């Protein structure tokens, strides 16, 4: 259970439910949907080999050279993560497809000729997915937010009193597809099945039934039935029909044997439809009156007589039928329709479609795509047939015609793709049936209606776009082509599938840099839900209607992680314990509970099988083995929260965190604290500062570890071993034989990256851990990064915070802080900055890196050596040259009287200036590396060797590592083989190397092979893979490091949601004293605790105060030197923490050196694993500061920090975890007034840029229009800042001190009397 | 030729010498934004200011802001040459850029002769009204960020989440004096929508005050006597006594009863040690009757109210003034902060839980056996649910106002709750009883997705425990207050818009104008009692003709009168209902309005000007609030019917019915 | 483009009467601080 982290510092946990639910990959949404992507699958697994196989094999028309398929292969990565985050080069592996092209023989059964098999072909790369769930593209790791949208299938929505606003309520319906077309239904309480195209205009069912020529007869009997009426010895007789019964109204005599079952008066409901079958009786005397209505079916004009009066489908009464009566006709088939429920609505469709032929039916339907514009017969047929049945075209994979038959009610869940009108009628029939009664419609917020296509998935959409982009030079090469001329790599390109998968992986509108500033937000980017998807969702449309979430989203998805602009419940984040499933569904945990015991069968669900099991809570108390304590156990039906029983439990909820967020996990005590300052608190979690001390939490939940080591900020081992050679830059493990490599041995290298700029411009550095002369666990860690310690998710820091409002510096929102932050500056945040130097060849000018500047001193040049480019070391500011930039300037530059002297001196004297890259006014920096970049093929002078030199240094020091290992081991072999051939140990000692050894000398020569070879890899890299943009191939990058501090006017905050802005910053002097003389560190203000209801905030502060209250028990009697056994004596109190539930305890291993060492870890306070349901209580956090020297209510005695009496009634104190957003005073004070505005006009510069002074905004125009003083807005936006002149004629004057002046026609103003003046209309100013 | 200089015409914009590009436009220079690019977005980019995070400065004077050394050099640069070379203690302009190069002290004492009596003028980006727009006196504060005095920030409806600030520098004499004129903190301490200050004392300065002016059976010195408040602080400010202690003494109060002199009047009152030190607060011509009182934000709010009516403005600005120093003062003195000994929860809230449990398991049990209907049981829920919330309302604010039993003549006595919490909820600063009932007590029921409401509510309490489905439900109404000011705050400016597009030029040209008419102000008594008064209708305006009285022809306030505070408080004991007042639309006035039909209400209290153009103000202060906008008949008073417009005949039974659909019911 | 047509042809004499107008000329005016300057000015104007 200990490993060797756990020695150094076990996470106590609070354990009371036990463990069950395991953390896996909580990333495969990344890597596994990626691994469904790219993966060697015979089986057709849903990604690149069921892709290439939907459309290989690619045959032509008469070209018959058709492409097939066979498989694909990756290239290797082009660079390490490190060089492509430095450099900024795309983490790919280059695609080599295995493609099969074969030539077939014209008239005959189609031979193979040449069937030149062309594997591993270029068909361009394909962005890798790093193991964490990153991509390494360009400089810096950027995500994708996997994204939501109407999962492929059939769907009914209602829109109930809206599709009449009136009292009439449809329910109507549209067919989702997959990869093809919608086919939207308009069904109203009018009476009418209207269909559309996708969302096209209002069209008859029939419009297309005609277009496919069934005439009138054909269609109302599939669709309705045939009631068949008899007429004998001159009277009317129905055969009853019960269910056809169904909605109508009984205005007859409904009796059989005489006794009268559904009576003159009462309808017909369903119970004497059932008295009609409780004795079989079907025969019922109708009045005349009753059938005297219905339509006919067959023609029955008079066979008895011999006329045509009128046609099919007319209808009966006291003239039509009394003629079919008294002739003689027994028989009649009519056909079927009512009111209720069974609607005529294909009765009401037909003349909808004024056509009784396909001919004129298609062209009103292409007199509904666009109108003015000729529908001409050929083009129509051919195109209906290539739409829904060209296979190409449409698609509904094992998720179309799942979702679809599931909600048909059908079993199949596998079909074929392209359209079946067997189940498509199947739908319309049961449209009319649902705008009945007989069957009801769904909800969208059931994601059985919801697919969420992931990175990967929706990877294979965009790569599908490239597909055919370019697939377009394939089949024309297979028409512009003879036999063997096309081949592949002359037919498919390269740049289409570089525009095309880099468009999703690097410019997808949920493709952007990853916000590196805290780990958390690393994560929680990359699992990540996205409303706003490729087909999918928008915010102009909806008001909130996409932002509120439904219950059935319980047990994946998290609300609290979201934004707070119009981007709430539209960036939403999802539920740690989450797992992909391959229909772009969600599979959840859930204990399969087997009528009793909760066994640990983990069954996964989606929306659709939550709607129809029933799940126990995780907050309800059971006994030991899982048999509730008590009879009861809350479950959910349907996501229905109510009493149910131990017993009707079908699945339970697992963990505590099953349904919690990585974000949301951070902070504790949930099951407390408001919904607010939890919203906007995992709000402020995503803008964790990076500080230089990274303090761990006191109170932690267990998902600092989870953070701090499941992210990319830590170098884990996936070995373990003695440390070799740690560093600060590097981490040399010596590995364990048993888990060494048996090829080629192996150690482990780790460069850490070095202080570089993160997307935030933050420092980045991953810190050596592991001190040298300790060995490692594999799967262990061996470095931390910012933000993160020992393994320890550490966002801010926590120290001493008292309540109290004191002199109004807890003002609405400010804390007030202890000078000992900025004295200590543990605080600290460097923002590191890169300044890109254009230069290189102009047309007029070779740009050359300056190497001299002009008309100034050597001061320039002091700083800079004979290149131009500053040393690597200095600091600058204000502004300071960097590195200088030559540029051409021009013969309009130079005088007659300097053109003689440019035939004496020289040319390139006076025809460059110096145009340096330049530091505004108002930017600080530090040089701390200066990357040129040189152009390939020419580089620069001696500087550049020295750079080009040390980095290739900084391979020989490494590729050394690899050498030596193996030529210990092997030489010891050596000395005891030499032996066997005539002793020679001692003389061995004394000889060379040189003296299996045949073969040893071999492997030394051969890892000496590797060493030059690899130093020449290294080298090649730094020498041409400088090449940046083309035209400028010399860029030369400047990092500035800049420390900023804390400082009155910077915003503080805390994980659980308390805000703040620092007011005065005072010496500790004035901090309040308890009994002791201990300064408070923070104070913070009192009555945001009722309002905001930041309860859980208040008792974290007490269990911190508990967490640092044993530490002072420690912390002293340590001082002391006591025994080891008397600190384990309160260890073992502090592990058993009560006497509840567990903490698994030690004494397993030796706690002599474990726990006297972690000792001196507690000596500062204890890590506490936390669940958020059912977290510490009272009692138990009363326990903890009993067992420090703290009191029962941890509101302890203080005196005035500036005086010295007491606050009366002592103040609630105790130590609090801070939260620092990245919202500094450097970025957003904007101190210019005038530096100036642009170049070709008044333009401003910027708006949160540089130069930043009031972008004057209009609603500021409307206010200063309020204010009667029109004098100064008059001149304020005229005189002043307007008039270019007027201004100047401000400052010339008003550096003497007389504000007099005079009104101001805007000059521009005096154009516009020109223009119209221009005209004829000639505006004066008379008298 | 003509065409191609201005729009190209409207013909079609010929390309220009083999290019694609039309012909130069000078429409688009006469039709950008606005007419024209100054006033256009984007005209300008203001210079003599600074845009600049802010800071609190709980010391700033009420007449005075903070402003950074660095900034102070950059923005006043041209004045300190102006200075140096009109007096002449630099050589040159240039060397005296040179002084400035090297940061000598001589310049910074020429920057002290360019601020220390320079005001300026403050403004925010966000904001939309006139009372966002404001003046100050520069401090010299070595820092980065722009200090303020702290009430000041709810007039800009600016917290501390990142407002910065563009502040304006008066270059010319007239700006200078027209900041310290109209545009001074201390002078539009009075809304322009209503004649009420416009700065309420926030919540830390009034718990201070709270625990200044406060009762509790415990105190120490619980029956001296004291002659002056000024060794009251010799007491407490020392720690001897308490600052609550009965304490009796002398308050030789004054009243400016005369034509401007504050008459002597002894007075000794059983006050507490606070309120004897909160008359070293109170000027004298303020009376210790009203400072006798708990303090709450309500009470000290027409407390700084009544200040003016009666002494006036510059004791009241310089008054708050004191007060905000001691409000805050005493809040630290105040020690008692928060508690997690008073959140104490009721075994009567488990026991109605208990019931809410037992009860509608039989309902539920009710509808098993089909006696309520699903909706009839949907309300129902709703309904005991409710009940069951007020009763546990009824005993978590009942224990939460008397448990506070401390011994004093006996073996113990209550007072109100000393519970931190409690006091959040009597000076009423940020605690009311629906946030109480929602930490300490079941939420209630919420709102769901739909818009509808949940049968259910949210079972336990924050404070405590619930689960994530509670939890969605709690979800819905939070993420809906984000969406509505997401969206709210655009189209205010947009209604403002059109608001200005419409009443922009309308002026006040004329004072009085010659004509009676005017309209009927009546108190819109609908349903039960007033919806909205007589008096703040009449509230700064103008009597259309001589009124009477109930008594006829008695003119109780002659034709042209100008209606202020006190001829208010005369409409109000008069007997009189409905008053015609000369309205704004029948002003006799044409092209503009006079200065009766208008009034005196602003941010001022007087006659309105010859020059002040009405139009404007109205616009933004209508739109102000834009951001802001979203059976038997028994009742339970005592009055009389009187039957208005009605025939009602009388039929059997002696009863009485009512012929028509016009019927207003009155209760006198 | 609208207004050059609306009073380009009336050729509509608005002598400065409006406080938009007054603005984007930069002058005081007639109301205000402007008041009493453009006093002097009205009466300077078609008068006198």
């Amino acid at each position: 259970v200990y490993s060797y982290t756990e020695k150094k510092r076990i996470r106590k946990d609070f354990g009371k439910r036990p463990q069950v639910l395991d953390v896996p990959y909580l990333l495969s949404i990344q890597l596994d949907s990626f691994q469904k992507f790219i993966e060697q699958d015979p089986e057709g697994q849903y990604g690149l080999e069921a892709a290439f196989r939907s459309v290989f094999p690619i045959q032509s028309y008469s070209g018959n050279s058709e492409l097939q398929y066979v498989s694909y292969r990756l290239g290797e990565p082009v660079f390490d993560v490190q060089e492509c985050q430095i450099r900024g080069v795309t983490y790919s592996a280059p695609l080599r497809v295995k493609l099969r092209l074969v030539i077939y023989e014209r008239e005959a059964p189609e031979g193979t000729v040449k069937d030149i098999k062309e594997q591993e072909v270029y068909m361009g790369e394909i962005p890798l997915m790093t193991d964490n769930g990153t991509f390494v593209i360009n400089g810096t790791e950027r995500v994708i937010v996997s994204q939501l949208h109407r999962s492929p299938g059939v769907f009914f929505d209602s829109d109930k009193g809206k599709t009449h606003s009136s009292g009439k309520v449809l329910y109507n319906a549209r067919i989702i597809p997959y990869r093809g077309s919608w086919l939207d239904f308009e069904f109203d309480p009018k009476d009418n099945l209207f269909v559309r195209i996708d969302r096209r205009r209002k069209l008859p069912a029939t419009i297309i039934l005609r277009a496919l020529n069934y005439t009138t007869e054909q269609i109302l009997d599939l669709f309705f039935e045939k009631v068949i009426f008899e007429i004998r010895d001159n009277k009317l007789q129905m055969e009853l029909v019960p269910e056809r019964l169904r909605g109508e109204t009984a205005s007859f005599d409904i009796e059989a044997n005489g006794k009268v079952y559904v009576e003159k008066g009462r309808r017909i409901t369903a119970r004497h439809i059932r008295q009609l079958e409780k004795d079989d009786v079907k025969l019922i005397e109708v009045p005349v009156e009753y059938i005297a209505g219905k339509v006919v079916a067959k023609d029955y004009i008079d066979e008895s007589t011999g006329e045509l009066i009128c046609a099919a489908n007319m209808e009966l009464s006291l003239d039509l039928l009394a003629k079919l009566s008294q002739s003689g006709h027994k028989r009649i088939e009519t056909l079927f329709t009512n009111d209720l429920d069974h609607g005529p609505y294909i009765s009401e469709t037909l003349r909808v479609d004024p056509t009784n032929d396909r001919l004129s039916a298609l062209v009103e339907i292409y007199r509904m795509m666009r109108p003015g514009e000729p529908p001409t017969r050929e083009a129509a047929e051919s195109l209906f047939e290539n739409l829904f049945f060209s296979e190409d075209r449409y698609d509904l994979s094992a998720v179309g015609r799942m979702k679809f038959n599931r909600s048909l009610l059908r079993e199949e869940i596998e079909g074929s793709g392209i359209l079946s009108k067997d189940d498509i009628i199947d739908v319309m029939k049961k449209l009319i049936d649902i705008r009945n009664g007989k069957g009801e419609v769904d909800d969208i917020d059931h994601l059985g209606n919801r697919r969420i296509r992931s990175v990967g998935e929706m990877a294979e959409n965009q790569f599908r776009v490239g597909l055919v982009r370019v697939e377009r030079a394939v089949k024309e090469r297979l028409s512009l082509g003879d036999l063997d001329t096309l081949m592949p790599q002359d037919m498919i390109n390269a740049k289409p599938i570089s525009a095309a998968v880099k468009e999703f992986f690097g410019s997808s509108q949920l493709s952007q840099f990853m916000d590196q500033n805290n780990p958390l937000s690393e994560i929680t980017h990359k699992r990540r839900i996205s409303a706003l998807g490729p087909g999918g969702l928008t915010r102009e449309r909806a008001g909130f209607e996409v932002r509120d979430v439904h219950p059935t989203h319980y047990g994946r998805v998290c609300p609290i992680e979201t934004p707070e602009g119009p981007n709430i419940g539209l960036i939403n984040s999802l539920s740690v314990y989450a797992q992909t499933n391959e229909y772009g569904f969600l599979e959840t945990p859930y204990r399969k509970v087997t009528d009793g015991v909760v066994t640990d069968e983990i069954h996964y669900l989606s929306a659709i099988e939550e709607g129809n099991y029933v799940i126990a809570q995780a907050n309800s108390n059971l006994d030991e083995e899982g048999h509730f304590v008590e009879d009861l156990v809350t479950c959910r039906s349907k996501g229905e929260s109510s009493l149910f029983s131990r017993d009707q439990v079908d699945y339970m909820d697992v963990s505590t965190q099953q349904v919690v967020s990585v974000g949301a996990s951070l902070i504790p005590f949930l099951e407390h604290d408001d919904a607010n300052r939890a919203l906007m608190g995992a709000n402020m979690q995503r803008q964790a500062v990076p500080t230089l001390r990274a303090d761990k939490p006191l109170v932690g939940t267990g998902m600092e570890r989870a953070v701090a080591v499941d992210s990319g900020v830590t170098a884990v081992a996936k070995r373990g071993g003695v440390v070799q050679y740690v560093d600060a830059s590097r981490i040399v493990i010596k590995v364990n034989e048993d888990e060494m490599y048996p090829g080629e041995a192996g150690i482990d290298i780790y460069n850490l990256t070095k202080y570089t700029r993160s997307n935030q411009n933050t420092c980045i550095n991953q810190m050596p851990c592991v001190s040298l002369g300790e060995p490692v666990e594999r799967g262990d860690v061996l470095a931390d990064g910012p933000s993160t310690d020992l393994g320890e998710l550490a966002l801010g820091q926590n120290m001493r915070v008292a309540f109290m409002p004191w002199n109004g510096y807890n003002f609405e929102d400010s804390i007030l802080v202890s000078e000992r932050v900025v004295q200590e500056d543990r605080f600290t945040t460097i923002h590191i900055q890169e300044l890109a130097c254009v230069s290189r060849d102009t047309k007029l000018g070779p740009e050359e890196i300056t190497a001299d500047i002009p008309n100034v001193g050597e001061a320039a040049l002091s700083k800079l050596d004979e290149s131009g480019i500053v040393y690597i070391g200095a600091e600058v500011t204000g502004g300071d040259i960097l590195v200088g930039k030559v540029t051409p300037k021009g013969e309009t530059q130079l005088t007659p009287e300097e053109k003689l002297l440019r035939a004496i001196f020289g040319e390139k004297a006076s025809d460059v200036k110096d145009s340096s890259l330049r530091v505004p006014n108002g930017v600080s920096g530090t040089v701390i590396d200066v990357q040129v970049f040189t152009r390939d093929g020419v580089e620069k002078d001696k500087r550049a060797l020295e750079i080009e030199e040390m980095q290739l240094k900084q391979a020989k020091k490494d590729l050394s590592e690899e050498l030596q290992i193996l030529e210990a081991g092997l030489f010891s072999r050596i000395r005891a083989v030499l032996v066997a051939g005539g002793v020679e140990a001692e003389k061995l000692d004394k000889l060379p190397r040189d003296r299996q050894l045949e073969q040893l000398a071999e492997q030394y020569d051969e890892l000496k092979h590797e060493f030059e070879k690899k130093l020449e890899a290294k080298r090649r890299k730094i020498t041409q893979g400088d090449d940046l943009a083309p035209g400028v191939l010399k860029i030369v990058k400047v990092y500035l490091a800049v420390k900023r501090r804390i400082q009155p006017g910077d915003k503080m905050a805390g994980r659980h949601g308390n805000k703040g802005v620092i007011s005065k910053i005072n010496p500790i002097e004035d901090m309040p004293y308890d009994e002791n003389g201990t300064p408070v560190d923070i104070v913070l203000n009192p009555l945001g605790v009722p309002s905001r209801m930041n309860i859980g905030q208040i008792l974290e502060t007490h269990l911190g105060m508990a967490a640092k209250g044993i530490g002072d028990k420690i912390n002293a009697m340590l001082k002391q030197q006591q025994e080891v056994a008397k600190l384990r004596e309160f260890i073992q109190r502090a592990y058993d923490l009560g006497a509840d539930v567990r903490q698994k305890v030690d004494l397993s291993t030796f706690s002599d050196e474990e726990v006297m060492r972690l000792a001196e870890n507690l000596r500062k306070g204890m890590p506490i694993a936390t669940p958020v349901f059912d977290g510490a209580k009272e009692a138990e956090i009363k326990e903890l500061l009993k067992l420090g020297d703290l009191p029962t209510s941890g509101q302890i005695r203080l005196y005035d920090g500036r005086t010295g009496e007491q606050f009366e009634r002592p103040v609630t104190v105790g130590y609090m975890y801070m939260l620092k957003l990245n919202h500094l005073v450097d970025d957003k004070m904007h101190a210019r007034s005038t530096g100036s505005y642009s170049l070709v006009t008044q333009q401003p510069l910027g708006g949160k840029a540089q130069f930043g002074g009031q972008r004057f905004g209009e609603m500021e125009v409307w206010a200063l229009e309020a204010y009667g003083a029109a004098y100064t807005l008059q001149e304020m936006l005229t005189v002043k800042s307007d008039d270019v002149n007027g201004r100047t004629k401000m400052y010339k004057n008003i550096v003497d001190g007389n504000h007099q002046m005079e009104p101001g026609m805007p000059e521009s103003f005096n154009v516009l009397l020109k223009e119209i003046r221009s005209l004829g209309i000639n505006i004066e100013l008379e008298d | 030729a003509v065409d191609a200089l201005l729009d190209n015409g409207r013909r079609g914009r010929a390309i220009t010498g083999s290019n694609k590009r039309p012909l130069k436009s000078l429409a688009d220079m006469i039709k950008g934004k606005q007419g024209r690019f100054r006033q256009n977005l984007l005209g300008k980019r203001v210079d003599y200011s600074g845009r600049s995070v802010i800071t609190v400065g709980p010391y700033l004077r009420l007449h005075q802001c903070g402003l950074p050394k660095k900034m102070a050099l950059e923005l006043f640069k041209p004045f300190i040459y102006g200075k140096l070379e009109l007096r002449g203690l630099a050589t040159t302009i240039k060397a005296a850029k040179k002084m400035v190069e090297r940061e000598e002290a001589v310049v910074w004492d020429i920057l002290d002769e360019v601020i220390r009596e320079h005001p300026v003028l403050l403004n925010r980006a966000p904001t939309l009204h006139r009372l966002g727009i404001q003046a100050f006196e520069p401090v010299l504060i070595e820092g980065k960020a722009i200090q303020l005095h702290p009430l000041v920030c709810a007039a800009y409806n600016a917290d501390f989440d990142g407002d910065q600030m563009a502040v304006h520098v008066p270059l010319t004499l007239e700006a200078q004096l027209e900041a310290r004129a109209l545009m001074m903190s201390t002078n539009n301490i009075l809304s322009p929508a209503n004649g009420e200050p416009i700065i309420v004392p926030s919540q830390d300065v009034v718990l201070g005050l709270y625990y200044m002016t406060r009762d509790c059976v415990n105190a120490k010195g619980e029956g001296m006597v004291l002659t002056g408040p000024k060794e009251a602080e010799r007491l407490y400010r020392s720690g001897l006594a308490s600052l609550h202690a009965r304490v009796k003494v002398r308050i030789t109060e004054y009243e400016k009863d005369a034509n401007g002199e504050l008459v002597a009047k002894t007075s000794l009152k059983d006050t507490t040690v606070g309120r004897a030190i909160l008359w070293m607060i109170v000027p004298k011509g303020l009376p210790y009757s009203i400072v006798n009182q708990a303090l709450g934000k309500k009470a000290i709010s027409k407390m700084l109210n009544t200040c003016y009516r009666i002494l006036g403005l510059k004791p009241t600005v310089i008054f708050a003034d004191q007060i905000m120093y001691t409000g805050f003062a005493y809040a630290a003195r105040s020690g008692a902060s928060v508690g997690i000994d008073d959140m104490v929860i009721p075994e009567k809230k488990h026991e109605i839980i208990s019931e809410a449990e037992a009860e509608v398991a039989e309902i539920q049990e009710q509808f098993q056996s089909g006696l309520v209907t699903a909706g009839e049981r949907y309300n129902k829920v709703i309904d005991i649910w409710a009940a069951a919330n007020d009763r546990v309302s009824k005993a978590m604010m009942d224990n939460l106002q008397t448990e506070t039993v401390i011994n004093r003549d006996g073996q113990e006595e209550k007072q109100v709750s000393f519970n931190s919490i409690y006091m959040m909820a009597d000076s009423g600063a940020r605690g009311s009883a629906a946030q109480i009932r929602q930490l300490a007590g079941m939420r209630g029921l919420m709102a769901k997705p739909d818009g509808s409401i949940i049968e259910t509510p949210i079972t336990a309490n924050f404070r405590e425990g619930l689960n994530v489905l509670q939890y969605f439900i709690s979800t819905h109404g939070a993420r809906k207050g984000l969406a509505d000011t997401a969206l709210k705050t655009a189209n205010s400016g947009y209604l403002t818009r059109r608001l200005v597009d419409v009443a922009q030029d309308l002026v006040v040209t004329e004072d009085d104008c010659g004509t009676h008419e005017g309209i009927m102000m009546t108190p819109v008594i609908e349903g039960g009692d007033v919806k909205e008064p007589l008096r703040d209708r009449v509230l700064g305006r103008v009597t259309a003709e001589d009124v009477l009285k109930p008594g006829t022809a008695d003119i109780l306030v002659p034709r042209n009168t100008l209606l202020h505070e006190q001829w208010c408080d005369l409409l109000e004991e008069n007997s009189v209902d409905a008053v015609k007042v000369r309205s704004v639309v029948s002003c006799d006035t044409d092209f503009g309005v006079c200065a009766h039909c208008y009034g005196r209400d602003l941010a001022r209290g007087h006659i309105i000007n010859k020059g002040e153009a009405i139009g404007v103000i109205a616009a933004q202060s209508i739109g102000e609030p834009g951001t802001q906008l979203t059976s038997s008949i028994q009742v339970k008073n005592k009055g009389s019917i009187k039957l208005s417009n009605v025939k009602s005949v009388v039929n059997s039974s002696g009863k009485l019915v009512i012929t028509s659909r016009n019927t207003e019911l009155k209760l006198i | 483009t609208r207004v050059l047509t609306e009073a380009a042809v009336a050729g509509k004499r608005d002598e400065l009467r409006g406080l938009k107008e007054n603005v984007i000329v930069g002058r005081l005016i007639p109301a205000g601080t402007g008041y009493a300057y453009h006093q002097d000015r009205m009466r300077r104007r078609a008068a006198g």
